[PDB]
RNA sequence: AAACUCCAUAUAUAUAAUUUUAAUUAUAUAUAAUUUUAUAUUAUUUAUUAAUAUAAAGAAAGGAAUUAAGACAAAUCAUAAU
């Protein structure tokens, strides 16, 4: 209810109605996890050092 | 209730009017903000704007007339005004630059990174000269197959085989690795280096952060060199005939 | 039609006098009045011939004209103009100068 | 040219001095003398030189450095710190002479008093007043400033200077005096002093410093020779800060906003 | 009110920590012992409402909702963007920065008034009427320094008063005569509404220009002098868009014909502050009927300038003050125009 | 024309009635985005294809007369008149790129020469057009 | 049922990786104002995902650009 | 002149019931580079810069066609035509 309230307060996109605690009204992105990638692996850290 | 027709820019007169009104606008900002320090130490809060590129500028700024002394006065200036601390700026400036920031950002896809198989087995497909050979990698010990065969069978050159294994020996990893080459075209030097190429193609995806020690390496980059056409007047391409002075 | 933006739909062009795109073209240039240029103006050469200069091609061949105008009333201008396509393009080019140089 | 200011209801400052603080001769003899004659020595100081465009704040503060420019950084420092002391007991800054308005009155804000909490030991405004006024006869002999300066570190602190010494700066505080004889912690702090400003890697030899003052209080015997006689400096002070100008002193505080 | 984003100020970075770490985690191993468990794990409490309430909310904000939207004043307070330290921890370097202004303002202003001293700024933004201008006040300017006598001119014979020091020495009556001739011109001409065009080559003159010509609501030409700007105007400045403006110097905002923006624009008044260099300048106004007003020097021609103003030319200061007062008087007219136009 | 398509790809998609979600537009392999009514709204007969159309001005012409057409001593003369620009200037600065007919005529340039006989002989008439 | 065996079991995994046992820790209701928002916003990316391949798939532009 | 162009190169999509097999291929469309970034050592109009090296991001390195105006009264009346 107070979910659904807090959007009641906006009338617009879904990031900017959301009002994230980090701001970004806009979490425009293109790809799928572009900067996270993959974690290296133990192994492939210690084979690179 | 008199009417008459002047010019827009103050600088109408000048050579090139409209890159001159810019500066101005932008010098104006930067001298009423005299204030407002730079950034502290840099890798934080810059190398972020692209700005605009000469001629992506020419078709809003100078135009035919754009000079290079120009742009690199702009982009100074657009530069001093991006280095203050955002938590200081205010909508002028950044209403400003909104401008010479421009869409530069265009969108991506269709990466596809590569990913082992239901068998665990990385497939490449290098080539050289006229060669090709798909190579399956999987882990294990250091067995090889070249078109079924063993390699000493099918190489009989001891460089190709030490071409072939480089890729397994920039990385330490010799030893490790079972290859089931299938080469197909060229001649036996093609043959072996359109292999090399795919192993190291392959290793990529095993461990994706040693791309670079094989770039390094050269075994990553495809070898263009390859027979040029023989040409029409003279004999095989770039030899011909004698010429005689008289 | 497909005129594109900007031009214009070509007209009688042979009864136009050259007076009258004289007169357009110093307005456009400098601010004389087009109606005083085409109508108190009069226009009478005083010099044609043939100009040569050689060049490593050859003979290179251009048409040298002097013409004078003025109004009968006090004004009057000398003008030449050289032109190697023909000569009614260099009294063309001595008219707008001598209009030019009242 | 340096010129003295202008200073708000002058008319009323000539008729009498301050009240609660000093007599009109006594205020003629601090401002409107002694000070014309501070600007004159400083204007014959810089006449001709590239300091004379400048303003004594910001010539005590190139000065400090150079050390035969001493002159030079005594006038201004002298003629900055005297009128910060003029305008903190200044009767009432807004010129209501003609309406009268004497209802104005001045108290401490708020944020002010928080300071003084976390400053000290959170002891209250009249005991500081006691201690400060308690340190100004013990360690100043001769002439000097009495400071409530604030650091960058948001607190207050009390600064003793012996002399024409600009909190500003504390290489040039002139808060010891060490003609007479100077206790270890005291000359260990002077050589940290030392060593401080000897890291600076900056061609000038200068260090970084904020420490703007926030109260200030005459200690120069043009002040109370006449009005307090002599070794009553201890009344005098505390009359001053008894009917200290308000306004002025809580804007001084950085509001934050 | 502060609670909330005092608690690590943005919290609930452990569920983002979390469901990044259970995104490499195999789906494999825990599907199997949750996949079974609905069949078990309803328990108690209203499930059916539960659930279709869930439902409506994904539907009307994940699925049906409008995420691209559509075709897509008050300064409060300044530094908006700042954020403040907290109590306990001392100031920052952006508040320390504020605090310095704060302190610049009022109190650095503190101890003694400057007076009978030169600020270079103030020859540009606060420049004094002709009529009120002293022989002094050029001298102090250095106006009457000319170029030295081995380079004179001999033609400005009439406009030096002798040689001091190696360099002959203008008369500064006749300059202030010059001068006041030469303002009056420029205000006649503002008053009357034409274009003035401010010419100036040498090096640092830009912002003496652009400040007399943004006052007189004129024009200026800082970089080099185009030749053919004035005789040959359409093949130079035809690319570039005019505009029509009321007796307010107002624009009415309507488009233009072809014709309008082709035609030429002239200035009705030309001052030059280095005639020596910008000649072709000269040729060019003298040739297409401009007056002009320019700085004459010991080596410049006076016969070149319908209004000359012997003076320094290449001193910033001099040039400054002369077009200065040039300025001032053109931005008188124009306040006179302007005034006459909304009450006459 | 292709942001006006763009927009209405991206106006049809977003909402599309708000009917149609995830799990419905099949995401995996179709690409039925809509009805083709809004795929090309405002895109027309009557004004697309005229003003995509190439090859529409005559910009450059050149004539060249060479023969024995002049009476002179017996030589041969040739009168070239080269009037206007013989380049595409849309191939350059945009993404399309010129194509070579029959691999070394460039596709703006429309050339041909035909021959006759005079009292003196043959003669040669070559023009070559561009229209961009 | 709508699952939420899931939604169990990320309730059970919240303190956990950093601490066991953990109490409220001045949350806004055991962590839900703002763990809605990023199930929310993570959709969002993935329809942002959908949006710009669905572009790509049906783009078709003259070219001339 | 350069660029667009073609052979070749890297990648993406599409087609092929993998008995016209080779899919390690074929050929249609598109993208890519006349590479970018950073650091330093240089001479300089002072980074409002060039070459020297380094680093790291890259698959990225070639060939073909096109040979202007004029001159050689150069060759061709045996390609053909007058
Ligand atoms: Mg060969
Ligand atoms: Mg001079
Ligand atoms: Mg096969
Ligand atoms: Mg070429
Ligand atoms: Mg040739
Ligand atoms: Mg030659
Ligand atoms: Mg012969
Ligand atoms: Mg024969
Ligand atoms: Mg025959």
């Amino acid at each position: 209810n107070e979910l659904r309230e807090e959007f009641s307060a906006k009338e617009y996109l879904p990031e900017t109605s959301l009002a994230p605690p980090g701001q970004s009204k806009v979490d425009l992105l293109q790809g799928s996890q572009a900067g996270s990638k993959i974690k290296p692996t133990a192994e492939q850290l210690a084979q690179w050092e | 209730l008199p009417r008459r027709i002047v010019p827009k820019l103050a600088t109408f007169y000048s050579a090139n009017p409209n890159h001159e009104d810019r500066i101005n606008r932008l010098e104006r900002l930067l001298r009423k903000y005299i204030k407002l320090p730079s950034q502290n130490n840099n890798e934080a809060q810059q190398t972020k704007a692209p700005w605009i590129s000469f001629d992506e500028y020419a078709l809003i700024g100078g135009g035919t007339k754009l000079k290079p002394t120009q742009y690199t006065q702009l982009l100074y200036m657009l530069n001093k005004l991006h280095n203050i601390d955002p938590q200081l700026t205010n909508d002028e400036i950044t209403s400003e630059l909104s401008q010479y920031y421009k869409k530069s950002s265009m969108l991506s896809n269709n990466i596809k990174i590569k990913t082992l198989d239901e068998f665990g087995r990385s497939i490449a497909v290098g080539k050289r000269k006229s060669s090709t050979a798909k190579v399956f990698v999987v882990r294990g010990t250091g067995e090889i197959l070249v078109n079924g065969r063993q390699l000493n069978d099918y190489f009989l050159k001891m460089k190709d085989r030490e071409s072939i294994m480089y890729p397994l020996q920039v990385i330490e990893s010799v030893g490790k690795y079972n290859i089931f080459a299938t080469t197909s075209g060229g001649g036996p030097t093609g043959q072996a280096e359109s292999i090399m190429h795919a192993i190291a193609k392959a290793l990529v995806v095993f461990n994706p952060l040693l791309k670079s020690r094989l770039h390094k390496a050269g075994v990553l980059t495809r070898d263009y060199r390859h027979v040029e056409r023989k040409k029409p007047g003279k004999k095989k391409a770039r030899k011909m005939p004698t010429w005689v002075k008289r | 039609n497909i005129l594109p933006p900007g031009v214009s739909l070509p007209n009688d062009g042979g009864r136009k006098s050259k007076s009258a795109d004289v007169a357009a073209g110093l307005h456009k240039q400098t601010g004389v009045d087009p109606d005083y240029i085409t109508r108190k103006l009069t226009m009478k050469p005083l010099v044609m011939k043939r100009v040569s200069n050689q060049t490593g091609k050859g003979k290179i061949a251009s048409f040298y004209a002097l013409v004078v105008v003025g109004d009968k009333n006090g004004m009057v201008g000398l003008g030449e103009g050289k032109s190697r396509e023909e000569m009614s393009k260099a009294i063309f080019k001595a008219h707008w100068d001598a209009v030019r140089n009242l | 040219i340096h010129v003295v200011p202008k200073l708000p209801n002058s008319k009323a400052l000539l008729q009498n001095g301050v009240p609660n603080i000093l007599s009109s001769s006594g205020f003629k003899t601090v401002w409107f003398d002694y000070q014309r004659y501070l600007c004159d020595k400083l204007t014959l100081a810089t006449a001709g030189q590239s300091l004379e465009s400048y303003y004594p704040f910001h010539i005590l503060l190139k000065t400090a450095g150079n050390p035969l420019q001493s002159n030079i950084f005594n006038l201004a420092s002298s003629i900055h710190n005297n009128h910060l002391f003029v305008e903190n007991i200044l009767p009432s800054a807004v010129e209501h002479g003609t309406n009268s308005n004497a209802v104005v009155k001045t108290e401490p804000s708020r944020l002010f008093l928080s300071k003084i909490k976390d400053s000290f030991n959170g002891s209250d405004w009249e005991v500081v007043k006691e201690e400060m006024i308690y340190r100004a006869e013990n360690e100043v002999l001769g002439q000097g400033w009495l400071f409530l300066v604030e650091n960058n570190e948001k607190k207050l602190f009390i600064l003793t200077s012996n002399n024409n010494g600009t909190p500003y700066y504390f290489p040039r505080n002139q808060s010891f005096d060490l003609n007479s004889a100077i206790s270890i912690d005291e000359f260990a702090t002077l050589k940290q002093m030392k060593e401080l400003i000897g890291k600076s890697t900056k061609l000038n030899g200068k260090v970084q410093d904020w420490t703007m003052p926030i109260i200030c209080v005459n200690l120069w015997d043009h002040a109370y020779l006449h009005d307090y006689g002599v070794g009553n400096r201890s009344k005098y002070v505390k009359n001053v800060l008894d009917n200290l100008n308000w306004s002025v002193v809580n804007n001084r505080i950085f509001s934050g906003i | 009110d502060e609670v909330m984003l005092l608690q690590q100020k943005l919290l609930y970075d452990e569920i983002r920590s979390e469901l990044k770490s259970l995104s490499q985690v195999p789906e494999d191993e825990i599907l199997p012992e949750l996949k079974k468990s609905l069949e078990q794990d309803k328990l108690s409490d209203k499930e059916q409402q539960l659930e279709a309430e869930l439902s409506d909310f994904f539907r009307n904000y994940a699925l049906l909702n409008k995420l691209f939207d559509s075709k897509t004043a008050t300064p409060t307070k300044p530094y908006p963007n700042l954020i403040p330290s907290a109590n306990d921890k001392p100031y920052s370097s952006q508040e320390l920065f504020l605090r310095q202004l704060n302190h610049s303002m009022r109190t650095a202003k503190l101890g003694a008034t400057i007076s009978k001293v030169y600020y270079p700024h103030k020859d540009i933004f606060y420049p004094p009427l002709p009529e009120n201008i002293t022989v002094e006040s050029l001298m102090s300017a250095g106006v009457h320094l000319g170029q030295s006598t081995s380079l004179w001119r001999s033609s400005t014979q009439s406009y030096i008063y002798g040689e001091y020091k190696g360099i002959h020495i203008i008369d500064l009556n006749q300059t202030l005569s010059y001068l006041k001739r030469a303002a009056k011109v420029v205000e006649g001409v503002s008053e009357s509404g034409g274009i003035i065009l401010f010419l100036g080559t040498r090096q640092g003159q830009k912002r003496g220009l652009e400040e007399a010509a943004k006052k007189t609501h004129g024009y200026y030409v800082s970089t080099r002098w185009i030749p053919g700007t004035l005789t040959n105007s359409t093949e130079i400045s035809g690319i570039w868009e005019k505009q029509e403006i009321d007796s307010n110097d107002n624009p009415t905002e309507r488009a233009l014909s072809p014709n309008e923006t082709s035609k030429q624009v002239k200035p009705d008044l030309l001052v030059v502050l280095n005639p020596t260099e910008n000649r072709n300048a000269l040729l060019e106004a003298i040739k297409s009927r401009v007056p002009t007003i320019a700085i004459i020097d010991t080596d410049s021609e006076p016969s070149l300038v319908t209004y000359p103003i012997p003076g320094n030319d290449d001193s910033l200061r001099s040039v400054n003050f002369l077009l200065g007062v040039l300025a001032r008087a053109g931005q008188r007219g124009l306040q006179n125009r302007l005034a006459r136009n909304n009450e006459k | 024309i292709n942001n006006n398509k763009y927009n209405n790809m991206i106006n049809l998609l977003n909402n599309n009635n708000n009917i149609n979600n995830n799990n419905n537009y099949n995401n995996n392999n179709n690409n039925y985005i809509g009805n083709i009514n809004n795929i090309y709204n405002n895109m027309t007969i009557d004004n697309i294809p005229m003003d995509i159309l190439m090859y529409k001005y005559l910009v450059g012409w050149s004539i060249k007369f060479k023969g024995r057409l002049s009476n002179n001593n017996g030589r041969t003369s040739t009168t070239n008149l080269l009037n206007g620009t013989f380049n595409n200037k849309k191939y350059l600065w945009s993404n399309i790129n010129n194509n070579y007919k029959l691999n070394y005529i460039p596709s703006n340039h429309n050339l041909y020469n035909n021959s006759n006989i005079n009292k003196n002989g043959k003669y040669n008439i070559k023009v070559k057009l561009n229209f961009i | 049922l709508k699952l939420l065996n899931m939604i169990l079991s990320m309730m059970n995994k919240t303190n956990n990786n950093n601490n066991i046992i953990i109490n409220n820790t001045l949350d806004s209701l055991m962590n839900k104002k703002l763990l809605l928002k990023n199930m929310l916003l993570d959709m969002n990316n993935k329809k942002m995902n959908n949006m710009k391949r669905m572009l790509n798939n049906n783009n078709m532009n003259p070219a001339g650009a």
